[PDB]
């Protein structure tokens, strides 16, 4: 049973409506479940372990016994009268609200008491590593005590109540064993409280360490059904959301992107120089379009984001043509009547738009660092939006110069400021964008091997292929982390690949002389790479002409392997290279007991 | 270290202490209690 | 591991060129070695009794150290200093 | 109850003091709750699962019954004689300190032999997924294993013991059904020993999976109450600590910084040049401070940091200027008596000190790559502490150049290597910076919408604004993660911004004409971006002028709205979208039974 | 017990053999321990939770009670005949296989069913943050609903079904107390079913939230024993596995990079040029290895990966020197006699092998970005592999220019394209490389203060250095987020560091007059700064001639430290600055109030 | 898959066996076991 306890408000015949949770002066009592009392034994249980320093210092106020907040109540306990009906239950023990709220301020007021003194019994515990993970060591007991004495900080409280202390630590760290009073030795055996938990904690040699190899596993089985990694290249349209897609500002440096590396930028290759006009803020100025191809961010498959072209460290020769200073530097849109890449002069340029000029011509932007003078740190920004560009079939961002007066010294210059590092952040996570076109689902399998070497690194800022590789950087840590694709191993991930690279080199043998029976040692050998290879680098899965890694089974194939490869780690997965790991930590207890010798010669 | 005497069943400075951790039982007491929503109730 | 070759390297070159200069324990600069214990380039600082460097930084009046000896030939690169420093 | 078990020692009554542990030579019993038993249950379980290997194979010795390592004792069992006197158990089950030892190194012996055959088991196994998620899916049986009996490395285990494996395999994994022995067909359903478990794990298509849900949630709770999410944009002064800045190193490239834009950073604007001089390492040098303004590090507003300045790649045009080649880069502080921006001339300047030079001069550390010489990639660092600048008012580390003999030549060049990667490095966690001025506390709702576009990305590692941002961004992840702030389902996350934009502008229109009646379509739309804005830029909300993101309420807002929408989130989260992520599974298994149906045939 | 339940076959006399498991008709019954059936309730009580919205809208089916899908059968019930054996239950709980069914599918079908309206009660819920986390604060109900009334869009399910939803709620929200049927007043208590867990969560004023500190412990404890954080310093070989490297690809800027800053990159220090000859695709080019030493990447010494150097934005001097354009840039090996750094003329170069050239001379790659042209971004990249490289002693990777006719003009050009962003991304994580060499393990202790400062930053993808920074990186996380080192609390890590310096310093001191009696207030400060600084910069603990955290001792010691210090934390450790972060909370609950007093003001 | 006999309740090569996943039972054995401090006891 779980839930408020009910009982029949009508009397006698408990139906499914002659109930009514039984609440009252003290508030409802809810029911206590075998686990429940589990916890707040195990949270009690922790506290009245500090009873010496409770007592010493006159706080507290006895120990705390679960069975003072409860009560011996009877009646059917559920959540809900109909299922509340079905769990008649007979002297259970139920807390009440009121007590809820004690068991609960109880357990926070000591807990802060604790808290305190718990701090100061650590300062002086760690204070000389009472934990070792190979074989014994000892540390004579007066030499360690002796120098404690010293070190430990005049405010500490392990020295106002050394053995009031002593008997919380007794009980925390079976590393420090009392003397027995009547023998006047040791014990061997260390019984702190934690009996269990401890020794279920300590490195044991077999197997790196339970706890360890336990939860690096459930941590993996996490994600791997979280996020969904499972599904990973399946092919067919998937809600941008299905990848969780969040803290993605990715940025560049354009006017370098070559416009076939990434759908979202044109450039317009024309012969001569294509200055154009415009009255911004009175003064006219002359967007130049310069002598080389000047690449401009297209508006079109650009997700309203926040785009932010900063300026900075950049080469600015206003030194030599001098027809370069004077001029603002300004990010501005530019709308032109004939598709860009066949927009020839300025006559094509219907209009454009500065966007966010910067105020100051380019000599007070200026910094000189040695004759070449660099650009002041500073940001320009644009807010595009989907729908301010609807209709608007050509239009296109440009951090350009607008020079006040275009002359020859400026004739084979060309203005263009994006060679500075742009940075642009997807304003609105739900459309996502894909070889140039605004979307709100990716297909995953498709962005497999379709990017080209940059068309990855040239990505736009959550765009499939930015989606489809935070997504792979998931399942490849999943992989990296619990699973062992980093040793000859043959793991179940390099695993799942080679039964892929068999099956298919299998059928591509059939028909025709059969000359070649699979290898094997060499298959198993390719996709261990292929396996580790990914893991490696993410990424590459999305590359055209990755071997093995960007064919349509693996990934498909690997994850789903990965997959049930977790579901089964055991609990001693630590077995792997439990050997080295073994032997270095009996290498760090050997060091540590040359530690304590010390400081049982130095102080005697 | 002063003699206490009966505060609590060990002395520190008592007779036959002994510091001396075993790679066996790493020290502990109950830091992970869980109390999250689905998991405490 | 004691210097890494790469700080040696640095010491001849900037001995090449005499730049270094000897400081002494109360972090004043000499030319005789004898009161000297720190050497600079001014990349790197090595006290001239243990031969261990210290900071890359100059300025050794920012260094703490702690050693004490004497005798320590290479006197050679102290001797191609002031050489060069013609 | 919980703890070790306690009788009295004078016997008769047991009364406080007159309990004692029950120590025995073995150990002390320590009780065994009702939960503990399952997870000891639950190791040995997947321990004697592994049975018919462990015959096989001669080693094991028997199946290992946790009733082995326990007792039947009887007494009262607390942590301490105080509260054990409130637990009166009789006939628990205790486990003696000396067997807490063997059921501990019992399955971690035996783990370690499974966990060695379970390794090879599996690269057989995933070796061809066993696992699909929509529908089902078969692979003729004979085929298969005529296929494995290729593949399979000749060091497995699977080959050694066929169906010594089979048997172990038959209850991990719900797929292979073995044939009943008399009617000699499959049972429809799978028996493995996990029988439960597999169950709740499937991708049960009404939502994508509950194991997975489930956790993505439990997950995003403890963070929200971790790191301190909530509280996210308190105002009122919080101990650095409360933002636990770790592995908190940011580079830069000042020189290029300007000085209103991030305060730990003033520039020498004066007239002409600043030659100065100064003894280092008995040659003189000379320090320029060029015709350009030299922006330097200040010292005060500076956190006792490892400032690590590298300058490489950068140009060192030591071709014309003759006068740069000779002079040994160096960063060096600069004490100046009259407050900088106000230095005017070489009298002004206090003294200099080279804190850190480069061995060797600007004709060595150059290598050509093109024409213009660049600098071989060298660190030069100093190690800044607060207080080696107590009292000097002003003071400035630059990076300059330290140049033999000062010339005609360099009379526009200007030697800061500032241009170069500067990598400032908090030496002291406790202390914070803002606004210039070193603190211990932040104020965090200050931060907010306080800084400018750069007087964020210009912030100096580890100061209030990158502790503001490093805070922002945890809850960024929760949100991104947990929330769907990724879909058209105007979440609790956008939700509880909403509430703000109204509450506000439905004040904004009392008093006047109240000619608009609020919006709310347009208000939801408009939330719905501010919320996805965030989870997409967490920074943004620490400039100074963003649309609602940076209005006083949203993000105290925000966080306590996604706090509460954590807990709460149900199991079943993943129902969204679970059509087409359900879909898309489908797609996979139909993909995957593609596969079988080739292992199926050529390896017939 | 556990496990599926057994029953005598052979009847009466159970032994380990005359069992099996009780399959039938319904599958096989698995028994249903104690703690199995806390979750099975705890999901169906989240689930009847949502009865009055079940009826209201016809759905649902009456409430699903977990003894419907169970059983009480009785027999022996283990996970094999053998071990079932040792646990006769009689009239346990178990539940069939066919239910495990159900009670799969239909807590799958309900949680859809509630998932739904869960998410409209919510976007209606938190739309008015029900959660403060200090004091109290109301909001009169009116207001409240008639506010609502209007946020909540058209398509919610709380306007459709409010006091259907309401009652829902009241279960969720221990904000919204119903007002009393027989006294028409609220509660004061407020009486949600999660009434335990609930209270639970409540940020605690004594202890910052028992849910947040409890488990910002234990998720650090998980990483603790996870990685392999202890042994972090180990002395001794070390399987790379161990580190578990992924998503581990490092980019860099060569023909920067000094040749013993980072032995996996040599450079052609000689006196004139080396021009020479290769036929590449008929047309005969010229590698140059112009004026300058050309740092080329050496092959042995570069674990087989995917060198991608791309080369973009950088310089392209066509304009001056004709003689650079026309040349096509290209990544090209270089097999050379005599080992390199002793190689001085042409015919010393064994060959030249364009591993991957750039279709197109210099004048199509270009971009006039102000004057200086710059190169379109392209990836040239190759592929090394270990062994394509075997017995070949001298052999190096350049991504150089490949001219078609050398002239006077390219004669203090020197055409290293290496200026470039080079990304290597090993491509076989098995294999790491050290100093120079490739090897399988590393020795943790052997790479801590070994490196220089930028012996570090140059490292190589993937290499010791890369891997022995990448685990004290997670370590630096554990501290940095459990253990307090960011404030005066010389806490449990800078604590253990001090008693390393004092045991230190006491024995130096130990022969001769002894004059300075050890510091310890001193001891205590540079211990504190010393772990600080680790916590910060994970990195320094590489570098040589770093203050403290490069003695042998440390790291070994303090992760040790830092480890106990994790597994004793208690629960209320957030009671470090729980008073500010008190006195914050209470500063957002004023706001928040004042919030609700517009709420109800505006739409009273 | 040479026969065995009695050794397990199943031959390999037995009669009538079936590779068969289903959506339905995700085969999992038992690795979160859970033993931190706090959790375990
Ligand atoms: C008397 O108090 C002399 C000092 C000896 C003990 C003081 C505290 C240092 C030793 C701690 C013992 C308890 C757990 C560390
Ligand atoms: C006889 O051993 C012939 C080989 C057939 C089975 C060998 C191992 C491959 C199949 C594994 C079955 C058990 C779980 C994979």
């Amino acid at each position: 049973p779980t839930g408020k306890l009910w009982r029949p408000v009508g009397t006698s015949v408990a139906t499914i409506d002659s109930l009514a949770i039984v609440s009252d002066r003290f508030g409802q009592y809810s029911f206590v479940n075998e686990g429940m009392r589990e916890t707040f034994s195990k949270a009690l249980f922790d506290i009245n372990m500090w009873q010496p320093l409770f007592q010493a210092t006159k706080t507290g106020c006895g120990p705390i016994v679960l069975s003072s907040f409860t009560t011996t109540t009877s009646g059917y306990v559920g959540a809900t009268a109909g299922d509340a009906l079905d769990n008649p239950v007979t002297n259970g023990v139920f807390i009440s609200t009121v007590q809820i709220m004690n068991l609960q301020r109880t357990i926070a007021a000591r807990m802060r008491d604790v808290a305190l003194w718990q701090k100061h019994l650590d300062t002086a515990m760690t204070m000389l590593t009472p934990d070792i993970s190979a074989g014994s060591a000892s540390c004579n007991w007066k030499s360690l005590l002796a120098f404690a004495k010293d070190i430990l900080p005049l405010d500490n409280l392990c020295l106002t109540y050394p053995n009031e202390f002593y008997n919380v630590a007794i009980h925390r760290y079976p590393a420090l064993k009392p003397g027995n009073p009547d023998t006047k030795l040791p014990d061997a055996q260390a019984h702190p409280l934690g009996e269990v938990a401890g020794a279920f904690n300590a490195a044991t040699s077999e197997v790196g360490s339970l706890v360890g190899s336990s939860s690096t596993l459930s941590q993996a089985i996490s994600t791997m059904a979280g996020k969904d990694l499972d599904l990973i290249e399946a092919d067919t349209p998937l809600p941008v959301s299905v990848f969780t897609p969040s803290l993605a500002p990715r940025s560049y440096r354009p006017a370098f992107i070559k416009p076939e590396d990434a759908k979202w930028i044109a450039e317009f290759n024309n012969s001569s120089l294509i200055r154009k006009t415009l009255t911004y803020s009175g003064a006219t100025y002359t967007v130049q379009l310069g002598p080389g191809p000047t690449r401009v961010i297209d508006m079109n498959a650009m997700i309203d984001s926040v785009l932010t072209l900063d300026v900075s460290g950049t080469i600015l020769p206003y030194d030599t043509n001098p027809d370069l200073s004077t001029s603002v530097p300004a990010f501005v849109l530019i709308q032109t009547s004939v598709p860009i890449q066949q927009v020839t002069t300025a006559a094509n340029i219907t209009a454009i738009t500065v966007v966010s000029a910067a105020g100051a011509s380019a000599i007070n932007l200026a910094i000189n660092v040695r004759g070449q003078p660099r650009f002041n740190m500073l940001h320009l920004q644009a807010t595009f939006e989907r729908e301010t560009i609807t209709g608007i079939p050509y239009i296109y961002g440009l951090g350009t110069f607008l020079i006040p007066s275009p002359t020859s010294s400026s004739n084979f210059s060309n203005p263009t400021l994006m060679d500075g590092l742009l940075t642009v952040t997807p304003v609105l996570l739900r459309e996502t964008t894909y070889k140039g076109e605004v979307v709100d689902a990716i297909v995953p399998a498709t962005v497999m091997a379709n990017q080209t070497s940059e068309e990855v690194a040239s990505a736009l800022a959550n765009d499939a292929i930015v989606l489809v590789s935070n997504h792979l950087n998931k399942l490849a840590n999943v992989v990296g982390d619990a699973i062992p694709v980093a040793s000859r191993t043959d793991d179940s991930a390099t695993s799942a690949i080679v039964s892929r690279l068999a099956v298919q080199h299998k059928l591509s043998q059939v028909g025709q002389a059969s000359p070649t029976p699979p290898d094997y040692p060499l298959l198993w050998r390719r996709a261990k790479r292929a396996a580790s290879m990914f893991v490696s680098n993410p990424s590459l899965a999305l590359q055209v002409g990755i071997p093995v890694l960007t064919q349509s089974g693996m990934l498909s194939a690997l994850t789903s392997g990965v997959g049930t490869a977790l579901r089964t780690g055991s609990l001693g997965k630590g077995v792997t290279d439990a050997s080295e790991k073994l032997r270095a930590r009996q290498s760090l207890t050997v060091a540590k007991q040359a530690f304590f010798d010390q400081i049982g010669s130095l102080w005697p | 270290g002063n003699v206490q005497t009966s505060v609590n069943t060990y002395n520190i400075t008592g007779d036959g202490n002994s510091f001396t951790p075993t790679s066996d039982m790493t020290s502990t007491a109950a830091p992970a209690i869980d109390l999250k929503p689905g998991v405490l109730n | 591991l004691h210097m890494i070759p790469q700080v040696a390297h640095a010491m001849v070159r900037a001995a090449a060129a005499g730049r270094l200069t000897l400081y002494t324990r109360t972090r004043t600069e000499t030319t005789n070695f004898d009161h000297a214990e720190y050497v600079t380039c001014g990349r790197y600082t090595i006290c001239a009794f243990c031969l261990t460097t210290l900071a890359p930084h100059a300025n050794v009046k920012t260094i703490q150290d702690s050693h004490a000896c004497s005798r320590q030939p290479n006197e050679a690169i102290r001797s191609l200093v002031e050489v060069s420093d013609k």
